[PDB]
């Protein structure tokens, strides 16, 4: 049939309590190798000081302190994607539903210093894809969410990782079953953008955007939804994001080959393949829902065959 | 979704018995498709959908179609309908099988390409009560259509600026390419100089204060021969170009300079054929068959 | 500028009209066989 | 339904080795054909011998992209069972026990690397006089890594006239202690050198096309132009292509542990689903 996934992971950065199955899950590596990455990888004439400052001062008070070093075997494992969305909510051009998800976040979570936690996440972002260590090589996509159990600080999640969607029978108030959603402020189509408008099959990526420019850092992702394939995905979206392309490679015998355009100051965006809709044609709907006590417009799909394969496909 | 992608292609009911007949012997050839439905149409697979501003394209325009379009196989034909398996999108394909239409052998455990018709004329079927060509793409292995897709690049190169034979298990095949204008050509050249540049880095300096060494052992060593004549610059520049002592590094305790100049050109090198070219989507995995395969035989393949 | 450079054309538009077709038949015009009906499955949003 | 293998040990083998082969549950070994009845004398190390004498890591990681890979389920006094893993759906539990410097997460895609540090995987079968050596299984995410790293020591070794690589929150030296480093890096010049041959045409071709690359700005014009020599263009495609190929190395296994331990410690055995 399909295929589950556990992992039991602390809840600073998610709450399934509050995330409504469908909803992606996002895993994260080790804090603790960005410092060798960035050791090794920052540009001549820039301190990955920078970067130590960012992760220490995040990990200062988002949870625990302790343990997060070396001897860490339980840790901030998995991430909200919705979470993710919301830290970077300035960014995302469809404004009004990316500042509710925002404030509903921001209230719907523990209430206090989490105002704190996501100008630490932001931050933290910022940094890496600074000192050219980026994000998409540390965050991948675990599953949909399907099921949990929670206790004092600590959870315990079960999730789709391949096959159908609806073919996962879980115990909700409503449905044995339950459909993938994504929030209304990450969905972007490559589709009609560049005018193919077809029926038929339709990949799911997961884009990263970046923007280096000097003390201007700039990073977002959303969940695409196209006809093309995995190669020419990469041309499609290269195509219609031209000016950070432009402002990202201009701005980023002796041979002297110093100061040249490099592949990481010339990257701006990075995108996986994670799932598939082979229907007839693909609907989705926009409806406002909500998440506790406020309201948030989320995407609601059908019939997604999540894949695998989890290899980055960058673009410089 | 358990099942493969089936896809029913549909016959008009005034087709000869002939192109019928013709047809039953094409069951295991390889079609496309421009989307992914699951009743196409006959039109969809002629080469009627192979047009480029209205004019039957070239050897470079197909090489986009067949990475623009999804694939699918030819299971069986019957006088109802037309039955494809989709390949590369729906996981799940058992017991799938293809048709060799090379003028090569199929070693087992290759993998498989496919290119457009280009060694001498194509086993084209001709539907004329509809007035419709069907063109089969071929199935090359993937170590050798890189030599294929690199002179042909070289043609396109030459042609827009001012050979033709290959050689592959001791036989000779002529290589007939054209290319009737010339965006196409440039089209492919910019991508060609694009991943040119991002391979130079710092580290090429330290690289190549090394080509003496590599003279040295050109003289030291056997293999280091083979390698270093076929080699059109490098023969040239340790005996005709000098690099002096290259300066300091910025910042030379804490980043390293060869590890980024080698580690972005493995990335650099993995897209760059699959850019002038296409992927390999399957590979021959003969379970109890014969070894090897002649060209024309039915095979059994397991998508890449 | 208004001014006229020797020449004149011959402009062609075409145009689509719906219009309501009356069709009439004689009797016992065709005969239309009728075969068997089949029924096969095919995997779906998560069911048959 | 899943594909079975049967290797049949045959007799003499000492029962000091087969105690050894008894420890052998869970590691990977390759074919050149797919069979139901497999001799030993076939996934031993000399069956690859590319060249004569044993492989390079260049004929290793040739050789690991097309022969099809099978993971020895368990094994019994008399025999040896094993399922082909990249087609058959093994329905039985297809654990896989790690043989790796490094930890394995819960949620990782798993690729194969030839012995490219301290090699001990082997098992030196003496009585029958053949001996089997097990890839390396490490995360996808440390494959671009490994070789990058493992190559410029070698190009930096060649250029005589902390390079420690992390994950998990874990750090493994790569700088081996005895420098008298002869025989791993007489198993990986090829490689070296293969690979900087490509590089070196790749820019003395770049710079021999454009007259205005470097010579109107090497800031200003090569950004500006970012926004038989035809005989010689063909030599590097040709050959830069089959290196990135090799170099390619897609996944074929993922770590999914339900219930378990949620770390791999190298020696630990943990269950494995197919991609």
């Amino acid at each position: 049939t399909t295929q589950l996934i556990q992992q039991v992971s602390l809840t600073d950065f998610f709450r399934p309590d509050i995330e409504h199955a469908g909803s992606i899950v996002l895993i994260l590596r080790h804090p603790s190798d960005m410092i060798g990455e960035a050791n090794t990888l920052t540009q001549a004439g820039r301190d990955p000081d920078v970067l130590l400052e960012g992760l220490r001062n995040l990990f200062n008070a988002c949870t625990a302190p302790w343990t997060v070093g070396e001897g860490g075997g339980l840790r901030a494992y998995v991430t909200s994607l919705s979470f993710i969305a919301a830290c970077r909510a300035e960014e995302y051009t469809d404004k009004q539903a990316a500042d509710a998800n925002r404030t509903a976040i921001v209230s719907a979570y523990g209430c206090s210093r989490m105002e704190t936690r996501l100008i630490r996440f932001s931050e933290c972002l910022r940094a890496m894809v600074q000192c050219h260590v980026f994000p998409h090589r540390f965050i991948s996509f675990f599953g949909s969410l399907l099921e949990y159990t929670i206790q004092d600080n600590l959870c315990n999640i079960t999730a789709v990782a391949k096959g159908p969607q609806e073919a996962a029978r879980t115990d909700k108030t409503s449905t044995r079953r339950v459909t993938a959603n994504i929030p209304a402020c990450v969905f972007w189509d490559v589709d009609k953008d560049l005018h193919l408008s077809a029926d038929g099959l339709k990949h799911v990526f997961l884009v990263f955007v970046y923007t280096q420019r000097r003390q201007r850092e700039g990073v977002r992702l959303h969940l695409a939804l196209s006809q093309l394939n995995e190669q020419c995905f990469g041309r499609g979206i290269g195509f219609l994001l031209g000016r950070i392309r432009a402002e990202n490679a201009a701005w980023g015998w002796t041979g002297d080959f110093r100061g040249l355009p490099t592949q990481l100051s010339c990257m701006y965006a990075a995108y996986t393949l994670i799932g598939t809709i082979p229907s007839e044609s693909v609907r989705y709907t926009r409806r406002m829902e909500r998440f506790g006590g406020y309201n948030v417009p989320t995407i609601w799909l059908e019939g997604v065959v999540w894949g695998g394969t989890n290899t980055w496909n960058e673009c410089y | 979704m358990a099942m493969p992608f089936e896809i029913e292609v549909l016959l008009p009911g005034e087709l000869s018995p002939a192109e019928t007949s013709a047809l039953q012997k094409c069951e295991g050839k390889i079609i496309t498709f421009s989307t992914l439905r699951h009743r196409a149409s006959l039109v969809d697979i002629a080469l009627s959908s192979y047009y480029i501003n209205g004019a039957p394209p070239d050897t470079l325009s197909l090489l986009e179609a067949y990475r623009m379009r999804f694939a699918a196989v030819i299971t069986r034909v019957i006088p109802g309908k037309l039955l494809a398996h989709a390949i590369g999108v729906g996981t799940p394909t058992p017991g799938l099988f293809i048709q060799n239409t090379s003028p090569v052998d199929l070693c087992n455990g290759d993998y498989i390409c496919l290119l457009p018709p280009v060694f001498g004329s194509a086993d084209s079927i001709r539907l004329d009560s509809v007035g419709l060509e069907i063109v089969f793409p071929l199935t090359i292995p993937q170590t050798l259509m890189r030599e294929i897709i690199a002179k042909v690049v070289a043609r396109a190169v030459e042609r827009t600026a001012a050979a033709d034979v290959i050689c592959y298990n001791g036989r000779r095949y002529e290589l007939e390419t054209n290319l009737q204008h010339r965006d196409g050509s440039d089209a492919a050249i910019r991508t060609l100089v694009l991943n040119l540049m991002f391979s130079i880095n710092e580290g090429c300096l330290l690289l190549l204060a090394l080509i003496p060494t590599l003279l040295v052992q050109g003289a030291h060593d056997g293999y280091v021969n083979l390698l270093i004549q076929t080699a059109n610059c490098v023969r040239e520049t340790g005996q005709l170009i000098n690099i002096p002592p290259m300066p300091r590094i910025q910042d030379g305790h804490r980043r390293f300079p060869i590890y980024e100049t080698i580690s972005s050109w493995i990335s650099t090198s993995s897209r760059l054929g699959d850019t002038l070219g296409t992927r390999a989507i399957l590979r021959v995995c003969v379970f109890d068959g014969p070894s090897t395969v002649h060209p024309g035989d039915r095979t059994a393949v397991i998508q890449v | 500028t208004g001014f006229h450079p020797g020449i004149a054309f011959t402009v062609v538009r075409q145009d689509r009209f719906a219009t309501e077709q009356l069709l009439y038949a004689e009797r016992a015009s065709e005969s239309y066989f009728v075969g068997q009906i089949q029924v096969h499955h095919h995997d779906a949003i998560g069911g048959v």
